[PDB]
Order: structure tokens, then sequence, then C-alpha cells
């Protein structure tokens, strides 16, 4: 658990890094992302675990099927914010794991 | 004018020329950027910038080191001196600076809209809403969050209402995302600044309009390309495609059957420029992108601009400069925050 | 299938999984996350918190190290699987294994 943390707090700089480098491209996009909130890509599909006598539920990482959605306007920066997600995807995987 | 220019120019251009031009003597180059890339810390960053323009801007505020900070306090200090510049402004310059005020009005409405459909109070958009859309007129705070007043007030209010008059139409913005609104509202005002700058003719026009001509056909070649992992059909991207670029009388219409990004590369082979830029983008772990050539180009271009001294290119180039001054500012910081020296000179320098 | 993942973060991690899918606004109409700027209480974050725990339609949530920091009464005053809580670092506060509720709980388990 600590080894897959330690991949986890890297993974997040990664993550970060890459957002400090998109707030280069594109601008001020913090706000029209905070507004543009519909509808939600990943989702929790909660499985079993029978570990032992005792079963202790887990879950499941989804690919729900509403794409992520597309901001080609700001300043015309949409590769640094693919990059970004793709960074902020693995790491939820990572992350939901661990949970 | 007339093929004899400069006849009474600087009547009134005297002390905005001046103004701009010693600010101009005052900007950062590549010798900076030596000092301001040894820094491994904002405190070392801060004393380096003490001599520059930004003097003392973090001394005396925001003791802990930050970067958020940073960027606000070199926006406020930038706005404000060429709210000052086009202050002290005359007719002519004025329009050129309305225009440039426009280019920051577009994002301004388009945060403030569809605020109604959230049911959200105006005053919480004004806090984030950049200072160069002011908007300063009655009655757009709090019109009961009704979409039809906000359209209403907004053409009663924004200047932008000569682009709202032949752009928008509210009944249609409730179909097409705000992706396309905002996106269409540009393409109108970059149109129009177009053709403004080409009535004024002279070293004006021929300095800035290949400027656009280049935002232009970047646009339309980015469109395409951030499009592919999308469903937006080909009508919008049409609707999207400046008209006042190389490819106005015909080129349009190969955009929108480049589908791959190799054929976007096949069809910019045909502008030689274009071209250059395009076979400079590797989009590999070490090297520049296709984005990046397009930026490398338009500071090119501003460059060439800052050449000449008898155009009105001088107070927009210009505030672009000090839009990417602040920006490796903040680059520098971000270096200094997340650690990641080894993109620490992977940015445009400004000369 | 039907539990979301739901985020208390500064603008930056939230801009970030906002970004990665998470995010949602139900029947109510209300976000399933919280943003944490400078200007916030330690008292309305708690009630906050409280009104995710109580809600049933979570599961898992992801708290940064110096906001599950800034709360750490209140977040270690609840002890129950299902609502998981997980810590995540942040930009300036890198991960601290000292600084944790669950690793708490493993006592003496270094």
């Amino acid at each position: 658990i600590i080894e897959t943390k330690m991949l986890m707090g890297e993974v997040m700089r990664e993550a970060a890094f890459s957002l400090a480098e998109a707030k280069f491209t594109a601008g001020d996009f913090s706000t029209t992302v905070i507004q543009n909130v519909n509808k939600a890509q990943v989702k929790i599909r909660a499985k079993k675990d029978n570990v032992a006598g005792v079963t202790l539920p887990v879950f499941e990482h989804y690919h729900e099927g509403t794409d992520s959605y597309e901001l080609t306007g700001l300043a015309r920066g949409g590769e640094q914010l693919a990059k970004l997600k793709r960074n902020y995807a693995k790491a939820v995987e990572l992350l939901v794991e661990l949970a | 004018m007339s093929f004899f220019p400069e006849l009474y120019f600087n009547v009134d251009n005297g002390y905005l020329e001046g103004l701009v031009r010693g600010l101009k003597a005052g900007v950062l180059s590549q010798a900076d950027y030596l000092n301001l890339v040894q820094c491994e810390t904002l405190e070392d960053l801060k004393l380096h910038l003490q001599s520059t323009d930004y003097g003392n801007f973090l001394a005396n505020e925001a003791s802990p080191l930050t970067v958020s900070v940073i960027d606000d306090k070199l926006k406020e200090k930038m706005v404000v001196e060429f709210r000052h510049m086009r202050n002290h402004a005359y007719e002519p310059l004025a329009s050129f600076l309305d225009f440039i005020t426009y280019s920051y009005m577009i994002d301004n409405v388009i945060l403030l809209i569809t605020g109604t459909l959230h049911q959200r109070s105006i005053a919480e958009l004004v806090p984030k809403c950049h200072p160069l859309g002011s908007f300063e007129q009655m009655e757009a705070v709090n019109i009961a969050q009704t979409p039809a007043e906000l359209y209403n007030a907004i053409l009663v209010d924004t200047p932008l209402a000569a682009f709202f008059q032949d752009c928008i139409s509210e009944q249609d913005l409730d179909e097409m995302n705000i992706e396309i609104i905002r996106n269409t509202l540009y393409k109108a005002y970059l149109e129009s600044f177009y053709k403004f700058c080409t009535l004024l003719g002279g070293t004006t026009a021929d300095a800035m309009c290949p400027i656009l001509e280049f935002e232009a056909d970047r646009r339309a070649f980015i469109i395409t390309i951030n499009s592919f992992g999308t469903e937006l059909s080909k009508e919008d991207r049409a609707k999207l495609f400046p008209h006042c670029g190389r490819l106005y009388p015909e080129g349009l219409a190969q955009l929108a059957r480049a589908d791959d990004y190799e054929q976007v590369k096949n069809v910019a082979d045909y502008y030689p420029e274009y071209k250059l830029l395009f076979e400079g983008a590797g989009s590999n772990p070490g090297d520049k992108t296709l984005e990046d050539r397009f930026f490398e180009h338009e500071v090119k271009l501003n460059k060439l601009a800052f050449l000449n001294q008898f155009h009105f290119g001088v107070f927009y180039a210009f505030v672009k400069l000090k839009e990417q001054e602040c920006r490796n500012i903040v680059w520098i910081a971000e270096c200094i925050a997340q650690r990641h020296r080894a993109k620490i000179d992977n940015y445009i320098p400004i000369f | 299938r039907g539990k979301l993942i739901a985020v208390i973060g500064d603008e930056d991690t939230v801009t970030g999984f906002l970004l990665g899918g998470i995010g949602e606004l139900n029947k109510n109409r209300h976000p399933n996350f919280l943003v944490v700027e400078k200007d916030t209480t330690i008292n309305e974050i708690e009630d906050t918190f409280r009104q995710f725990l109580n809600r049933d339609d979570i599961g898992i949530i992801l708290i940064n190290q110096y906001i599950a920091e800034m709360v750490r009464h209140a977040l270690d005053a609840h002890q129950r699987s299902i609502p998981a809580v997980l810590e995540i670092p942040s930009k300036e506060h890198p991960y601290d294994a000292a600084k944790d509720s669950i690793l708490r709980r493993a006592k003496g388990m270094f």
C-alpha cells in the first residue's frame, strides 16, 4: 500500500505539472471548465471480494460512455488539455484501486 | 495618406508614442532570461525581477511564495497601464484600443452568458471577469436570470452590439453549445478588425493585416486538427473559418476534406511559410509542437511590426508582448513550484 | 453503476478531476464536489463534509492532504468502510504517510 501510494504521489505530480503547462497555451480555462458541469464519464461499479470467510466490498473502474467534453476555443490549446486528460485518467484509475 | 503619409500624423500621437517606445526599451530580452533561469526559488526570481518594469511587485505583498498572485498582479498592473494609455488616446487609436478591448469582451460575454441556465447571480461572475471587458452599463446584473432579459440587456449594454446585430440570435444560441458561440463571435470580430484596419491603409494595414491573415489561417488549420476527436459537423467548421485570410478566395473546401492530420499537412504544404511551420512540428518528447510553431510565427510577425514605428501596431503588438512577458514570468514561477527544470527554457522568449 | 466518486479539492485539483471525467449534477442540480479557495471556514467545510457523509450516493471521496489536515478531527470522527475516504497530496504538500487517519488506525505498523 505504501509503494502504490508513492506511485500515486508521483503520478499526481505528473498531472500537476501537466496542468502547469496547460496554464500556458490556453489561459483562464478554470472557470470555463468549472461552469461546464453536466455529466460524468467515470463511475464506480461496486463489486465484491471474498478475501476470506468474510466478504469485503470493492470497486471497478468504469468508462460510462459520455465522452470528455471538448473546449476548442481557449486560444487553440487542445493538445495540452488532451494530455492532461490522459494524466488524470490514469491517476483516477490508480486511485480507485487504492480506494 | 495618398502616397504621402506623415503629413500631420504625429499631431495626436506624441506622448503615447514616447510612452510605448520607452516601455519597449525596458522589455525583457534573453539576457534577463539568463538570470531569471537560475532562480531555483521564487525569492531570487523576485530579486532578479526587481530590476525590471516589475519593481518590487512581490515585496510587501504575499510574503509566502506563491504563483497565482504573481499572475494576478501582473495582469492587474498591465491592464491598468493600458487603461492609462488608452485613456491618453485619440479617436482613431481609441477605436483600435476598443477593438483590442473587444478581444477580451468576447470571452467575458461568454463567461457572463448561460448563467441564466444555471440560475446564478451575475455579481458572482464579476470577480472572475477579466478586467478588460468591464461592460460598465446598468441592469446587466440580476436580470431575473431569464435568458431573454440577458440577450436584450446585452444588446442594450455591451458595445459589441455592432457584432451582435448580425452575429448572435437568442433562439439559435440555445441549440448550439457555447463552444460554437465563442468561436463565431471571435470570427466576426477578427473579420471586422481586419476590414477596419484595411480601410486605414498604410503601414498599419500592411503590418497588422498579415498578422490577422496568419491568425485566420492558423485558426482554419487548428479547428480541423483538434476537431478530429469530435462529432462537430463541417457546417460549423465552415461557419467558423474566417473570410479574411490567404485561403478565403478558395482553399476552405480543402480543409473540409483533409480528414487525417497528414492530409492537413499536405494542404498546408501549398503555403510555404506554413509548410516550414508544419515541418517544424515534431510532437516528440524534447522538441516543439505545431501550436508552438504557430506561436513562434505570431511572435515573428509581431517583431516585424515592431520594426516599424509609424503604425497603430505599436499599440497592439506591444499589448501581446506584455501578455507574453507576464506569461513567461508565470512560466518561470510554475517551474520553480513544480521543480520541473527540464522544461525551464521550453518557452518562446521575446527578442 | 449507481455510486459516484466525489472530490473536495482546491481549484487546480478540482479542474484536474473534472477533466478526468469525475463530475455530475444530480436530480437536485448540485455539484458533487466542493471548491476550496483561500477564504473558507472550517465549520461550514465540516458541515459540507457531513453533507457528503450522510448522502448515500458517494462511496469514495478524494481530499487533498492539507485540505484533509484542515479538517482532521471531524474527518477522523467517522469510522465506516462503505463511505471510503482517501487522501491525496497537492502541488505544495507532497504525500505524507505520518498524516493519515487510516494509517493511524494501523498503529505501531512502522
